[PDB]
């Protein structure tokens, strides 16, 4: 037949000799990926309890808010495009890039080519597919520009962050309150999963051949590559930190008490 | 049979035999590159140390006349002091040339190759890469090789059309023409077909012997062949009874039997040595391992043969895992050891032969052929004991020597000698006898473990003439088995045929091994004696040589007492001083004195 | 505790084989190797092994252990059940020649394919400066006992066979990564390491890095910037 079953090697009849249960993480990373993909489809298209106008919290699901329908207050960069026809997530300008950013990411490429692709399913088990092209043909060729979604990225985690910072606002002056802390700590990881990348790794110092003619440049990719080393890590970090901080802020816009230190 | 037409062919590829292949290709010449391997997978990716090389790259006081004085202390004025003065001056541009290859070693603040102290060397000469030294040469070598025959490929048009690498190609015999070498008959492992290379010039470069001695830390490979095939070709060799041992290297676990146990721990708790560790640390290692035997010839001798090297009622847990980091990560993901929690077993292994093949020094081996031997196979360097740093230097110096001199032997060479068809008759005679019914027939497995126990037992560190020739009366009767081997099977790759094979190299090494041993009376290096304690005699200026006076398959060898050549010209240096010279001289000197 | 083990070795040639049943004397603490050595000395002589030496610095004893590519003088097993079978067969990737021997030629005139260490044309040997931190990178890659474990579980070569011409493999994709990061080399090797060895074919799926002995970082160090470097002379819009 095809792969392990040529007429040349050894005369095994078996898919995989593997005693183990090496079926658990394809279905782990299935049901991962699954259930993020389905709330944040949900979250992002509901359309309310995003924006708390009285302590200024607003969901990274609904970064930049960019239109006329939004909650008086939200839109910290201003009300550019009318209203939407409904199947255009209030936050439309953010959300495709972040999409794409996590989509190309050598990561989370390796996680869907190994559960969804079924290109090999676990390490030495037998692939289902005959022929294979890798990423050389047309729609996997395209992964390569995961470099510019990084720099997207970037931009995206800058707009976080300013959102984060004006987080800190009481009615009543300034303000804390457990939603500053989980936004900023969802900030701070979404910056540490950012500069995480592989991408960033290659750009700020990777590219060199001579280190020691560049003393500043080979800090920033040892320290990168420090934190690069559990890329893996922060992907779901992230992912978990965005749930958590878009639930708690969608449980305090429609109904919950806010726990905070200073006054309203 | 396939028949193919060299210049020159390389049986081994190491060290030696890669840097030969290299220089006989410059030279310009078509070699061979016979291996029992495969290619790159030899003896010396196992070596951890470094290349002694007097660069001057830490400190500039360091030189080539104290490269050679510390090479012949620790040789104890054993070594042959050409080969000595050649290998110390030149192995700095070796060493350089290595990095013209793509070799990255450890570098300083300079940007020049890093150099590490070590204990005979008075000044830090070993130029290492982490603890992946030899691994880092044969990758260079090998990638060199590769690169030559890219560059054949691009200029000639064929990538073998200078060098053609034969890896995993076993050679049994060394054709003869009438004393010179015309050829090399072998085998493939994998199909189990005869091979025969006729080339006029052989460079050796085989390895040890380690495989006859039973706790031993040498590869498959190292079964004496090279220094048999010499031997029973037409040549000589020397020092056979100067074998280095450790006497620690765990002995019980399998899984680390050969793997030597340094001093270092033991500058800590101890096994014994009547006090402190029950420190009398240090004491030197022939009274360690005196100290061993006693111990277990006659008292507590663990199951495994050895002793136990206790650790644990010592620094208790954190101060091991640090002290000893690498040893303690190593036992624990393979033995399931841990040192901070169990005691080790250990004993007296196998770890270099200093003796070999008798070269000429400046090209290399022979006395009517054109034979050539490089690397450990060669015998002369390294007299009685060996310095770390100088196997691994040597191989590079000697290896390109040898081909150098193989390149001028054959541009030299009148008329091309031709193997005749009743040697190759023969030598498939021979390789294909373990074939044969044989009644009352033995194994080639138990003869094997047979002869590592004898050899292990009695012909270990501390010798006896009374147990020493037991050994050699029952190896007559282990070579009078071995004339009814049979192996079981076909010839495609069976392993028993493989060591039936073998099994004939073997019993001539350690005949060698043994026979000297015996008449070299007196303990020096390497080689102790019990009832001659007493160190370095005038057996100084012996050789103690072995030939083959005349048989069949195991032949029977003679030994004999050959002089050396006046020690040293003007190299009686003031680094020599007569302090230091007249406990190891003769009073023959009359000229050293200013 | 040394318990009898229940062993399933494939026997056979190019012609077909199958797995056979033994039964041998396990002491504590050894690898799966010295089960093999009991093998042959008491019950098959003639069973191909090809060790070398029993450290792991060398490549020779890689076969599949349990379904897992491994080193054999490295697997503990101690790693398995006392009441469990093992299941030693050799590399399912290259054509196997006897018992547990492969043919791992694939990978030697691979070797011959990428261009070598080049250095300038005018430099001497005693005159080559590189500082640490320059070398630091290759050598990590230059730890590479040629195990080949690497490539026989790449399923690109793995599990299609028509992907042999096209792929080199992680090994020397590694090795022109290598090259490329050398301070002192000069060819580019970008161009031919994706249009002549195929480095489109490697999705990141790894698979590589958990079966290298020398845990070396094959694709986050390796392949991922090699990936990257190509990226930004075919695929960088930025000209
Ligand atoms: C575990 C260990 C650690 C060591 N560490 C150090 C160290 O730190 N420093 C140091 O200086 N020295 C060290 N040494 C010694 C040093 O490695 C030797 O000087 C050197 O390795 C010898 O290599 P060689 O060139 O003679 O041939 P090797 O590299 O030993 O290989 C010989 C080649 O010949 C081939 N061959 C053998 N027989 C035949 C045959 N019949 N037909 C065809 N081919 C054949 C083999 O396949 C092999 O490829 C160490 C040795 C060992 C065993
Ligand atoms: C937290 C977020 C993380 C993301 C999680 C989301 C989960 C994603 C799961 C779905 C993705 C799984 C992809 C796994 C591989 C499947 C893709 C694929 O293999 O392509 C095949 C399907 O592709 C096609 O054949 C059809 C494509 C034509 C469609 C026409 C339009 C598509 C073009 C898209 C433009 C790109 C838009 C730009 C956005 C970045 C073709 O096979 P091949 O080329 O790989 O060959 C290898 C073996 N033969
Ligand atoms: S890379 Fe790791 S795995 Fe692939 S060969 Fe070199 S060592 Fe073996
Ligand atoms: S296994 Fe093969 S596909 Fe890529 S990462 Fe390792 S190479
Ligand atoms: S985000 Fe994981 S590689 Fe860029
Ligand atoms: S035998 Fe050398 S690596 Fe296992």
């Amino acid at each position: 037949a095809t792969g392990v079953f040529s007429p040349r090697r050894a005369q095994i009849p078996e898919r995989t000799l593997r005693t183990d249960r090496w079926w658990q993480a394809p279905l782990l990373t299935n049901l991962g990926l699954a259930a993020f993909v389905i709330y944040a489809t949900i979250r992002a298209f509901w359309g309310s309890a995003y924006w708390v106008a009285d302590y200024h919290y607003l969901t990274p699901f609904y970064s930049p808010c960019v239109s006329t329908a939004c909650a008086p207050g939200s839109s910290h960069f201003g009300q550019w495009v009318g209203d939407l026809p409904w199947f255009i997530p209030m936050a439309f300008i953010s959300l495709p890039f972040l999409l794409a950013f996590r989509l190309t990411c050598y990561y989370y490429r390796k996680a869907y080519y190994r559960s969804v692709w079924q290109s090999p399913t676990a390490c030495a088990v037998a692939e289902p597919h005959a022929k294979y092209t890798g990423e050389t043909r047309f729609p996997l060729i395209l992964q390569n520009i995961h470099r510019y979604f990084f720099y997207a990225a970037v931009l995206i985690s800058l707009v976080n962050t300013y959102d984060a910072i004006t987080a800190f606002h009481s009615p009543s002056g300034f303000g804390f309150g457990l939603g500053n802390v989980i936004l900023t700590g969802n900030v701070i990881l979404l910056w540490v999963y950012t500069l995480s990348c592989h991408s960033c790794r290659h750009v700020t110092g990777g590219r060199l051949k001579h280190f020691s003619k560049h003393p500043v440049r080979y800090w920033i990719w040892t320290q990168v590559s420090k934190l690069n080393t559990r890329h893996m890590l922060f992907a779901w970090i992230t992912l978990g930190t965005l749930v958590l901080t878009d639930f708690y802020i969608m449980l305090v816009a429609s109904g919950t008490i806010s726990d905070l230190r200073f006054i309203g | 049979l396939e028949r193919h037409s060299y210049d020159v062919v390389v049986i081994g590829a190491g060290g030696a035999g890669l840097r030969a292949v290299i220089e006989a290709r410059e030279r310009g010449l078509r070699v061979a590159v016979v291996t029992k391997s495969l290619f790159g997978k030899a003896h010396t990716v196992m070596a951890e140390g470094g290349c002694a090389a007097a660069m001057r790259n830490v400190n500039t006081k360091d030189s080539w006349q104290v490269h050679f004085g510390d090479t012949m202390r620790g040789g104890k004025f054993l070594n042959n002091w050409r080969m000595a003065e050649l290998h110390a001056q030149e192995a700095p541009d070796r060493v350089w040339e290595l990095e013209t290859y793509g070799a990255l070693f450890d570098r300083t603040k300079d940007g020049k190759i890093s150099q590490r102290n070590f204990g005979g060397h008075t000044y830090p000469r070993l130029a290492h890469v982490g603890d992946r030294t030899g691994l880092e040469i044969i990758r260079t070598l090998q990638q060199k090789i590769v690169s030559l025959q890219q560059e054949d490929k691009r200029e000639l048009g064929d990538y073998e059309a200078r060098i053609r690498v034969f890896h995993e190609t076993s050679i049994t015999e060394l054709i003869l023409d009438d004393g010179k070498i015309a050829g090399a008959f072998g085998y493939y492992r994998e199909t189990g077909n005869f091979v025969l290379f006729e080339a006029p010039a052989v460079v050796l470069a085989t390895g040890g012997i380690g495989k006859s001695f039973k706790v031993s830390s040498n590869s498959w490979e190292y079964t004496g062949d090279g220094h048999a095939l010499a031997l029973r070709a037409g040549s000589a060799l020397i020092n056979m009874e100067f074998i280095q041992f450790h006497p620690t290297g765990m002995v019980w676990p399998l899984s680390v039997k050969g793997i030597l146990v340094t001093e270092g721990v033991r500058g800590d708790g101890g096994v014994l040595k009547n006090s402190e560790g029950k420190t009398p640390d240090l004491l030197p290692r022939d009274e360690v391992a005196r100290a061993i035997n006693a111990e277990v010839k006659a008292g507590r001798g663990s199951p495994h043969g050895g002793v136990y090297l206790d650790i644990a009622s010592r620094m208790p847990a954190e101060e091991i895992k640090r002290r000893l980091p690498s040893m303690y990560h190593q036992f624990i993901e393979l033995a399931e050891v841990d040192i901070t929690k169990d005691a080790m077993e250990v004993g007296p292994t196998c770890h270099y032969v200093m003796g070999g093949i008798e070269v000429d020094p400046d090209t290399a081996a022979g006395a009517t052929p054109g034979l050539f031997a490089a690397g450990e196979c060669s015998g002369g360097m390294h007299g009685s004991n060996r310095l770390g740093g100088n196997s691994l230097s040597d191989l590079l110096v000697f290896g390109r020597r040898a081909g150098l001199g193989a390149a001028d032997y054959v541009r030299a060479l009148p008329d091309r000698p031709k193997v005749s068809e009743a040697a190759v008759e023969d030598a498939t005679r021979l390789v294909l006898a373990p074939f044969e019914p044989k009644a009352e027939p033995e194994n080639p497995y138990t003869l094997h473990a047979e002869l590592q126990q004898s050899m292990n037992d009695l012909v270990g560190i501390i010798r006896k003439e009374a147990e020493i020739q037991e050994a050699l009366d029952r190896l007559q009767e282990l070579k009078r088995r071995y004339a009814n081997v049979t192996v079981e099977g076909g010839r495609v790759f069976n392993p028993g045929w493989h060591l039936a094979i073998d099994m004939r190299n073997m019993l001539l090494v350690s005949e060698c091994v043994a026979k000297a041993a015996l008449q070299r009376t007196e303990s020096r290096g390497g080689h102790t004696r019990d009832d001659y304690p007493e160190m370095d005699a005038n057996w100084r200026n012996t050789l103690l040589v072995c030939r083959v006076s005349g048989g069949d398959p195991v032949v029977p060898d003679v030994t004999v007492t050959p002089e050396q050549q006046v020690p040293m010209r003007p190299d009686l240096l003031g680094c020599f001083e007569l302090s230091e010279l007249e406990k190891y001289y003769t009073p023959e000197e009359l000229a050293e004195h200013p | 505790a040394t318990y009898d083990a229940k062993l399933r070795v494939w026997r056979g040639d190019d012609t077909g084989g199958e797995l056979h049943d033994y039964t041998v004397e396990v002491n504590d603490g050894e690898v799966v190797l010295d089960i093999i050595h009991r093998l042959q000395a008491t019950q098959t002589p003639d069973l191909a092994v090809r060790w070398n030496c029993k450290a792991g610095k060398c490549g020779s004893c890689s076969a599949e252990i349990n379904g897992r590519p491994r080193l054999m003088c490295m697997t503990r097993m101690s790693t398995f059940g006392e009441d469990e079978v093992v299941t030693v067969t050799p590399l399912r990737t290259f054509p196997v020649m006897r018992d547990l021997v492969t043919d791992v030629s694939f990978n030697y005139e691979k070797a011959r394919q990428i261009p070598s260490f080049t250095p300038p044309k005018d430099l001497q040997p005693g005159e080559y400066r590189m500082q640490q931190e320059d070398v630091n990178r290759s050598q990590e890659f230059r730890k590479c006992i040629e195990c080949f474990l690497c490539q026989n579980v790449c399923h690109v070569v793995r599990d299609h066979e028509e992907n042999k011409e096209n792929f080199a493999g992680p090994r020397f994709h590694m090795r022109i990564a290598e090259l490329d990061m050398h301070p002192l080399d000069t060819v580019d090797r970008k161009e031919m390491a994706q249009d002549e060895f195929g480095l489109g074919y490697c999705n990141i799926t790894k698979c590589c890095t958990e079966v290298c002995p020398e845990h070396i970082k094959i694709t986050d160090n390796a392949l991922i910037p090699m990936k990257e470097r190509v990226a930004d002379r075919k695929y960088d819009p930025i000209v």
